[PDB]
């Protein structure tokens, strides 16, 4: 699939992904918070159509992600993120996508979810995160 | 809260 | 060099 | 003065500021870095006019600063930042401004500098700076 | 207060 | 179980850690690095014994973890880690303990493990750990 | 490597 | 003279300094905190004697250092510390030594000094510190 990586900023206000029940998550996008200011990150598009788009906008500085959980499996061959779960402080959005292949789960006691790379081809095939105090 | 911070050194000048 | 780094973890999925 | 701070950025690539040899620092402005790109920090100019622009673009990202220095002083009885200096791992820009009252040095053994903030009125009241690894 | 701080995550097992 | 928390260090030298192959793991024991000299942390042991002990001695400081995966599950009752293993830049160490219920992993592409913190009863209940740049 | 690094401001005297 | 670097740790509890009033600092000796425990630092000590030690106890964890200056100056030739100065959010500890030279302070608006690393011959040559959130 094709690569990604916003870097960091000074935390996150919205995300706006989408997914399909039978497959795994298709887009991803953010909308990350710069020094006070809302930071449209580019959106990183799947190679195909057909999905089901979520918004999760978050109370922005009030509410941010503690846990983010998920699920990684095998779709047509390819290992792929089937399944996303954002917690935060206030709320649990999700999940979103196939809860079936093999769960992961980043709770986090002291830190910030900063930044997202990855990569998608016709779906995510996998995705890291930007920690920071 | 959800702002990420970060070390600052300073003021120079104007107290 | 000059870009600042920060902690990074994962990736979750396709290794 | 009025206060600014631009807050933090991955790093700095070009730096706009104007001063005086009679008084003091008049106008700054910053063009940080990004996640890899430019972005134009807001122009703090000051409250008056007739000062002399600099321009000093980086080498980004094989130069960056690695000392800052200069002076801080008596004007018209405002406490203000009468000089400053930065001296990057290629080149030294400065003395800019008045290199009279008392001295100040920034030396960075490890780590850099990822952004701005102060206050500006007549001339630059005061700074301060974010370090990052 | 004076005690540094790091990035902590976790945890995993008992809730 | 009695909670641990050794705080956080410059690095990890080796690891002490003992398990059953029938329940989890038992006791947890780490030698970290402070400012390059090995610091021995406190031994956190289980409330029974039987275990069989296992050290992982690092090659400090050219071999570090990457990743830390294992399961958490049940076992009489109480939800504890039942295995764990220590992936670095030159080997695998493990797994440790029984391979069974929930899996987890922690893979690390920027930054360093320095430190544990956790509770120990019969079995290791939870662990967390320091990340740094 | 496998130290962990941390900013440091300085020298201050001799050079 | 002879270097010297404490490395980094996770406060700052007690600074034991010496200096002469006719020539510059002497002696130099810290109990840093390590995760709530106290830790006694290397006594780094002059080629020389004939100082005034000074014990500076802070009230930790309450009491930090906020800012510290001094001046550097020429000592038969040689180029050192000659004065220090330590102000927490509580006392202003000096200064200390002959305050004569150029001058330097180094406040901090967000962030905690961790370490010290330097050099001592018959005075403290020059000296950095490690800054940490
Ligand atoms: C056999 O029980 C003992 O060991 C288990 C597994 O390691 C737990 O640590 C037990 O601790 C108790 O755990 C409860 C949650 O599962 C809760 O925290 C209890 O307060 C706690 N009690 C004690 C005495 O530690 C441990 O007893
Ligand atoms: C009296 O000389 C001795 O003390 C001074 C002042 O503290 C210096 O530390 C001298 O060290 C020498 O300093 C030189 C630069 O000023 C240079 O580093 C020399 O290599 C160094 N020599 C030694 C033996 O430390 C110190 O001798
Ligand atoms: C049908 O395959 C494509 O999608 C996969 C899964 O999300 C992978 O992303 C795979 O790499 C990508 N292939 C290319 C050439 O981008
Ligand atoms: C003549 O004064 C003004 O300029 C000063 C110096 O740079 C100071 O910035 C001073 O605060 C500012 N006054 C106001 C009201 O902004």
């Amino acid at each position: 699939g094709k690569a990604f990586d916003d870097g960091a900023f000074t935390g996150i206000r919205e995300i706006n992904l989408s997914y399909n029940k039978e497959t795994a998550i298709g887009d991803f996008q953010v909308v990350y918070d710069l020094n006070g200011s809302p930071y449209v990150g580019q959106n990183h598009k799947s190679f195909i159509t057909g999905f089901t788009p979520v918004k999760i906008s978050l109370d922005f500085p009030s509410e941010y992600i503690m846990e983010v959980s998920g699920y990684t499996g095998n779709v047509s061959g390819y290992v792929v993120v089937r399944s996303l779960t954002f917690k935060t402080n206030k709320k649990t959005y999700g999940p979103y996508g196939v809860t079936s292949g093999t769960p992961f789960n980043l709770p986090i006691e002291n830190g910030l979810i900063v930044g997202f790379k990855g990569s998608i081809g016709y779906w995510l095939d996998y995705f890291s995160m930007y920690l920071s105090l | 809260s959800g702002k990420s911070q970060t070390v600052i050194v300073g003021p120079w000048g104007a107290k």
